[PDB]
């Protein structure tokens, strides 16, 4: 591990383009 | 070890580059076209749980993080993706690969591969980074193939073509050369000695020579053409044909401007199978002929042509690059600014309005000042590569001249012969240099050929569902959803498990809120997409058992935006199944009531729309999608919110031809009109994508719970 | 006389090309931009009542009559007007100017002048002859002038550049002129001779004359490179801001394509201006040289360069319009199929519903096969020109060495020279082959020129009233109607005698019927459109006197369909306006309740819109105008349809927010379907056309009109 | 004149394009 992990919706709103 | 890049085609897929990527750089190769399938992305762009989905799914054990600023630690292993943001206006997922004390490593999907600093790239990326490591289920393999040796297979069956105008540029390579002798003759014999009444034998001998190649030339330029539009149009229907035997995902993933341009690069395949193939044994075969002809002739003087061509494809490799750098800002450039004028001319009405008439000019004039200094640094790179191809090109030939002379000086070679040379040397530096300048063509038809042969590559709806026609001949049936669950990618599930029967009812009616899903449901009942978990039955039988064709014949659809093809009523009304008489056309216009508009028209039945029926109403469109679905004569209609207008006399038509059918066939109404359903028999009511209520209407207002406000609330 | 046909610049237009035409004919020449205006041509198509009112205006007694088959009587005039269908798919006016026994002959204004058959004629004439005469008040008068000598003026700042680049071209020529020599010097005297020490030295001298020679080229390019972007720039520029200047008219009568589309073409404008007349002038100077040098050289040879010449220019010439009328239809060929294309993929939902696979792919087989025929064809006669003038220049160059060997046969000139000679034919052959290719680049910029510089001469919107306000500073006052009377373009007249009167400070809605005018009101009342008959009245005051950037200034208007345009919310949000306080948005935000999405987006207020609301709603989209609108400061709001909220909350608070106003202002609300109509100050009703309910709270229910029918039948 | 005379309504539902 790095750092804190992450929810899925933490993932979610992470969006690209 | 090697840095490796995956340039994206699209515009929407980086989250699919970057997995692709990385996934190549632990030695593992995929389409791209199935790992964008594996991620999920939708056409706004791609999502970080795909990513790590993605991931999951081929083996790789990953987690994201929302790392802080500082990034020195050396514990935790690259390559690992985070999101960037281009000069803040939107993200962008990239991937790093090794980080220095100034240094990181940037793969932009977008653009090659960079080196950021510190403190910019620190205020570039937002968080998330995509850490991954190999979990002992990775198994490495190259899964790509050359889909060029796919494409060439379509100069199979031409090889007649192909070798004929192969033959007629060998024969006329051979005359060209023969010919370029008249000068060496001229000045070595038919001058020197006066030998008069053999000038005009031999000019004459050299002018049926010349008239002699343009036949060939002709000959060969007819075929040539004959055979690129004959292996372009074969490219080009075998892609719309698998376009058009693909399912939604595909539909629902890319948007329309993707599929029709994979429809224009048809041609720089063309270019390369037939253009580039031929262009290569032809030009090689003449090059190695003038280079020994020149040779024999005096080696001096082919060793300064060897030079020249040396340095020409030194300039032209080291020039190749820039100009693509340079050519893809200015698209970027003309994009904005397009863009930019389309938004203002469309909105006039605002801009009027609140006075900007300064602002959107100051603002048009500075994108305009952008692309033409992006044209300018074009221009001035051309300009510098022909100064300097121009500067080789001179200089050789005035030494080739300035040998040649110093040859001739010391009894070595002929003036005749030094012309010849020079005649002979457009046999040998046009091949050489149309060779040197295909370097390029080839590139961009290989990029090309993995953003066409990538979708062919796709399972189409067709081939998965296995089925047997013992078992149910008919396809009405009794319709049972049992706990069917689906999401349209990686989002929110907008079904849960819920439980429906349709007993051979009169009338189904499924009403509900906006977002609710309940279009969504027929569209699954209708094999469109399918369910995760759970199944739906007909005579106690699963769907995945019934054949395409009846499950797509056998029900009736409306769409909520109907879809008017540009053609005449009459071939509209009943595509996909022709052959139909006068008298079903006649009858279901009769029941939905279609004549009405019909006698206003010129024409009764063979009237020509104009593009998708722009000048006839929806009014009347609603009509031709009822009159097209009843057409068909179905087992199971679905009928979607058929509003119109506020002539209520036409809906009360429409319900009695529907009540007077009377026949044992079911209808299931989507309608989110509330009092329209007061009639209906079964009821169900979505809410939050569960149903809630079940049941007809004189007992759910009797229940209480929240059917009860509403209906009161409208009445 | 002389028959004359004008071409259409865009699809929609037929009746004004043939209207201008038969003004031509009988000696009137105008732009067709203002036929257009006059005739009030729709996006849809161009009104044939358009044209027999525009006829009035000009002069012409005019009449559409409804003929029979028979087109044999003798007492009627021509030319005249009649409408014809393309292939049975749409309408299109077409001008017949002379009638035959068999022969018709049709001016279409689509394709130039041609000559119909009386059975095919009368199957494609429908009807609708429009016989037009001279009423004795048409008077020969041409307003229409030169557009060339206009935007040529662009080149007289930039003169200096331009004689630059002429003096480097005239050094150019010279020093090109003389390095062609070498080979003349060179087997002349460097060889028979054998003088050593003599051709290193001249080699060296012509070798520093070519690296002269591209010092000028490079110059010479950049120099004209800046010139073109510069001149380019201009014109684009002018054109922007004029189009930005005209009033809504321009916009309602032409479409988004064809405004950007005459935007592309300011570079042939440029390409005329700048590379066409600078080509000229070195060009015929070069040519001249050149030929004076030949000529001077030998006379016999210069005969059959000038032979040579001719037969290219002759066939160049005949082969110029068939390659036209071969490009135009390969045009129209890629237009149906680009359109099939995006009408298929866009409507895949009813394709595989109603299982069309295969039909659409035979119809998309055929479009391919129909376009590549088209290709074929232009490729034959581009294959068919390219032929003829290599045998034109093989035979040429074959018979100028032949001729040369015969005169240095009988001691009439030497080698050296005719080697000389072919040299220079290069600087007299190419500057004439360029004057001859140049004719279609004029053409097509002179065609171009039309297009552009018709839009220009439109007058701008300010200018046509007069402007008068030292007396009163203020919008604050009562609306008044009197007889206003508005019509869009030439229809059914909408707005129609809508006696109004508005006291200041009165809450006013608006209620009606979708097709009745209540949008319109607003548009007037904001200086959009002008009533033909009637006028408006705020605070006893004439609109009209009015200055115009005031009436746009102090009212504030909410469209239906809400712009949102590409950059961040802040100048999004104070669009117009500049040198506010960032406490003005803050409290203009809170009026509207935009805090609600505020501090969801990343950034408080400069995040960034993407391309068009793309992550936002229809919801959320509704709640900016108001906020844009409230901080404009607006003596006179008007609230249009504020459709798809959503929220309760939200209207019941933006609600008092109207209600609670620090400034006294007048509000228009524009109201539909019933929809928060509970208190009003003024009522008006709106049922179709003319005004007839105009009640106020518990005063128009009393009427037992429609409005109390639909009161009690909402609740 | 040739034929019959025509209205403004017989005007309006001719248009072209
Ligand atoms: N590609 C997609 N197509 C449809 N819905 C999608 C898609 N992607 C996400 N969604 C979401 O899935 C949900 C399905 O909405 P759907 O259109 O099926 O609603 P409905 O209840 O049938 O009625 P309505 O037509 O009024 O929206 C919505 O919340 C929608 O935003
Ligand atoms: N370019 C145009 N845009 C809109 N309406 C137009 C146009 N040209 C003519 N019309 C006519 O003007 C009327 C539009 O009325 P108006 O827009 O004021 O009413 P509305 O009820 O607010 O509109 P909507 O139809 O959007 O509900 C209609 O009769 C329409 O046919
Ligand atoms: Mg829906
Ligand atoms: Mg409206």
């Amino acid at each position: 591990n790095i750092g804190r992990e992450l929810t899925d919706e933490e993932l979610m709103e992470m969006t690209g383009g | 070890k090697k840095y490796v890049c995956v340039r994206q085609y699209d515009l929407t897929d980086c989250g699919a580059a970057c997995l692709s990527s990385i996934a190549q750089y632990y030695g593992l190769k995929m389409s791209l076209a199935k790992i964008r399938e594996m991620t999920g992305t939708d056409t706004q762009g791609t999502n970080a749980y795909g990513l790590i989905h993605a991931a999951k799914q081929l083996g790789f054990s990953a987690k994201g993080v929302k790392a802080s600023k500082e990034d020195l630690l050396k514990d935790f292993r690259l390559p690992a993706i985070a999101n960037v943001i281009v000069d803040n206006r939107l993200a962008h997922f990239v991937v790093i690969y090794s980080i220095k004390n100034r240094i990181i490593t940037v793969a932009d999907p977008g653009k090659g591969i960079v080196r950021y600093s510190m403190d910019d790239f620190c205020s570039i990326w937002t968080g998330g980074l995509v850490l991954l490591e190999p979990g002992e289920a990775f198994q490495k393999g190259d899964y790509t193939q050359n889909m060029m040796v796919k494409f060439a297979g379509f100069l199979k069956p031409l090889k007649k073509t192909v070798l004929c105008i192969f033959l007629a540029s060998l024969l006329y390579t051979a005359l060209g050369i023969a010919g370029s002798f008249y000068i060496k003759f001229l000045f070595d014999d038919l001058i020197k000695f006066e030998k008069l009444n053999d000038l005009h034998i031999i000019s004459a001998g050299f002018a049926v020579i010349f008239l002699l190649q343009i036949f060939l030339n002709y000959y060969r330029s007819i075929l040539v053409t004959k055979l690129g539009m004959s292996i372009d149009k074969s490219i080009m229907m075998e892609y719309y044909s698998h376009v058009l035997k693909l399912p939604m995902n595909f539909f629902n993933s890319r948007k329309v401007g993707e599929i029709i341009s994979r429809f224009m690069d048809a041609s720089k395949i063309r270019q390369a199978i037939s253009g580039a193939t031929l262009t290569i044994m032809i030009d090689t075969i003449m090059a190695v002929i003038g280079g020994i002809l020149l040779y024999i002739q005096n080696s001096s003087l082919f060793f300064i042509s060897f030079i020249i061509i040396l340095l020409y494809g030194i300039i032209v490799t080291v020039f190749n690059k820039p100009i693509q750098n340079a050519n893809r800002q200015i698209m970027e450039d003309n994009a904005k600014l397009t863009s930019a004028l389309v938004e203002s001319v469309k909105g006039i009405e605002t801009i009027k309005s609140f006075g900007a008439e300064e602002q959107t000019e100051k603002s048009t004039r500075d994108k305009i000042e952008t692309v033409m200094k992006s044209s300018f640094k074009e221009g001035m790179l051309y300009i510098n590569l022909s100064s300097l191809t121009g500067i080789v090109a001179g200089l050789g030939g005035i030494v080739i001249l300035w040998a040649g002379a110093y040859n001739v000086i010391k009894g070595n070679m002929s003036g005749g012969q030094l012309l010849a040379f020079n005649a002979l040397l457009a046999y040998f530096l046009t091949p050489v240099k149309n060779l040197i300048d295909l370097q390029p063509l080839i590139q961009t038809a290989v990029v090309a050929s993995n953003r066409l042969g990538e979708i062919l590559e796709l399972a189409t709806e067709k081939e998965l569902r296995e089925d047997s026609d013992d078992f149910v001949i008919s396809l009405k049936g009794d319709i049972e959803f049992r706990n069917v669950d689906f999401r349209y990618g990686l989002r929110k599930p907008v079904l849960k498990n819920i439980n429906l029967t349709i007993p051979k009812g009169k009338t189904v009616a499924i009403v509900g809120e906006s977002g609710s899903g309940k279009t969504t449901l027929a569209k699954l009942l209708m094999n469109f997409y399918s369910p995760e978990k759970g199944d739906i039955l007909i005579n106690g039988h699963s769907i995945k058992n019934i054949s395409l064709e009846l499950i797509r014949k056998k029900i009736a659809f409306v769409s909520q935006d109907v879809f008017i093809f540009s053609g005449t009523v009459k071939e509209n009304l009943c595509l996909g199944n022709e052959n139909v008489d006068m008298d079903e056309i006649i009858k279901a216009a009769k029941m939905a009531n279609a004549h009405d508009f019909i006698e206003k028209l010129p024409l009764k039945y063979d009237t020509f729309l104009n593009e998708s029926g722009a000048n006839l109403s929806e009014g009347q469109k609603q009509r031709l999608a009822i009159a097209r679905a009843l057409l068909k004569k179905p087992d199971i209609l679905i009928l979607d919110e058929a509003t119109s207008n506020l002539d209520s006399i036409t809906e009360n038509h429409i319900k009695d031809a529907i009540y007077g059918l009377e026949d044992d066939v079911t209808v299931i109404i989507i309608a989110h009109r509330l009092s329209t359903i007061v009639n209906c028999d079964k009821i169900y009511l979505l809410k939050d994508g569960e149903i809630v209520e079940s049941g007809s209407h004189t007992e759910l207002i009797a229940l209480k719970g929240c059917y009860f406000k509403m209906w009161k609330q409208t009445e």
